[PDB]
């Protein structure tokens, strides 16, 4: 199947409470495999998945050195953002960054990503061509000008087409038993009377990996989008995810409703009904 | 601009009285990142609570999983209590085994 | 594996 590697950085200022906290996490698909937190007693890139533990001291030392340098860069970027947005040194602000690569079954680059946000709003993003930028506002246009002068997109493109895809291929091989295993959802329909007139039908999907899933209700074969309550996919804590979709149905009409489930782990989409 | 947390309280495995399980509180969709989450047993704070490393979604909103090992019963009531800058008072979501 | 000011 198709796979991704993504790093997520968060830098948060907290004036009067020390220097900004910097936390980085790395994922392969929906599996976290590394973390770095400047607030740890001894900040270090640390393993969070069993398949990365085999990496040697040169890996952990190199990643730690890079993370400590990124923490310093993002603390500087938070100072620069105050100047670009005419903001005071008194408030708490956040920079977020997400970058990485997507590969297909053959491991070739499908797409690269490198984007950032300030205070939860898009700031600048590397375009799909890996050669130009999209700036969200006039402050990001200043960074865009700096980065075009410095040929930053070329450096990012080299990482995304090179080291990013090479290391993602390595992690997929090292973690093949889990990263390359889809766990299909365990599904069932529950029934909860609301009153004498109505009942809730809830379609459950449990124990699935990766997180991407489609759960829908139909009535007489028509999708019930507006009338369906659909919870956000949620982690179970054992690598898997859960989701449910519910509809309020008139008493005795339960058999008109069917739940439809699609997931990578299912060779064919499933149809379920109450009992 | 700030975003209030969505909260889900649920178990790792289907609930069975007297069988050890994990109680989860998943907070997501919030911004900024500072958030206070407590897991409650009969209205009191559970002490042994772990959480995931801060991460965020494609829309930049943050999410966290808070979790603890628990043995559900017919009697014991569990809940998650969340506070965030967007909330005037802490928000309590009760654990309902059917959700 | 992980990888200029604003």
């Amino acid at each position: 199947g198709s796979h991704s590697m993504r790093y997520f950085y968060t830098a948060m200022s907290r004036p009067g409470r020390g220097e900004p906290r910097f936390i980085a996490v790395g994922y392969v698909d929906d599996t976290q495999f590394v973390r770095f937190d400047s607030d740890a007693a001894s900040p270090r890139m640390a393993p969070r998945a069993p398949w990365i533990e085999q990496e040697g001291p040169e890996y952990w030392d190199g990643e730690t050195r890079n993370m400590k340098a990124s923490a310093q860069t993002y603390r500087e970027n938070l100072r620069i953002a105050l100047r670009y947005y005419n903001q005071s040194e008194a408030g708490s602000h956040i920079i977020q960054v997400m970058y990485g690569c997507d590969v297909g079954p053959d491991g070739r680059l499908l797409r690269g990503h490198d984007q950032s946000a300030y205070d939860g709003k898009d700031y600048i993003a590397l375009n799909e061509d890996l050669s130009s930028w999209t700036a969200a506002d006039t402050a990001a246009q200043i960074t865009q000008r700096k980065w075009e002068a410095a040929r930053v997109a070329e450096q990012l493109r080299a990482y995304l087409e090179g080291l990013c895809v090479e290391w993602l291929r390595r992690y997929l091989e090292n973690g093949k038993e889990t990263l390359q295993r889809a766990d299909p959802p365990k599904t069932h329909v529950t029934h909860h009377p609301i009153s004498d007139h109505e009942a809730t039908l809830r379609c459950w999907a449990l124990g699935f990996y990766p997180a991407e899933i489609t759960l829908t209700w139909q009535r007489d074969g028509e999708d019930q989008t507006q009338d369906t309550e659909l919870v956000e996919t949620r982690p179970a804590g054992d690598r898997t995810f859960q989701k449910w979709a519910a509809v309020v149905v008139p008493s005795g009409e339960e058999q008109r409703y069917t739940c439809h489930v699609q997931h990578e782990g299912l060779p064919k989409p499933l149809t379920l009904r109450w009992e | 601009i700030q975003r209030t947390p969505k909260i889900q309280v649920y178990s790792r495995h289907p609930a069975e009285n007297g069988k050890s399980n994990f109680l989860n509180c998943y907070v997501s969709g919030f911004h900024p990142s500072d958030i206070e989450v407590d897991l409650l047993k009969n209205g009191e704070r559970i002490e042994k609570v772990e959480h995931s490393d801060l991460s965020f979604s494609k829309d930049w909103s943050f999410y966290l999983l808070y979790y603890t090992e628990f043995t559900p019963t017919e009697k014991d009531e569990y809940a998650c209590r969340v506070n965030h800058v967007t909330l005037s008072q802490p928000k309590i979501v009760k654990w309902d085994r059917d959700m | 594996r992980v990888k200029h000011l604003w």
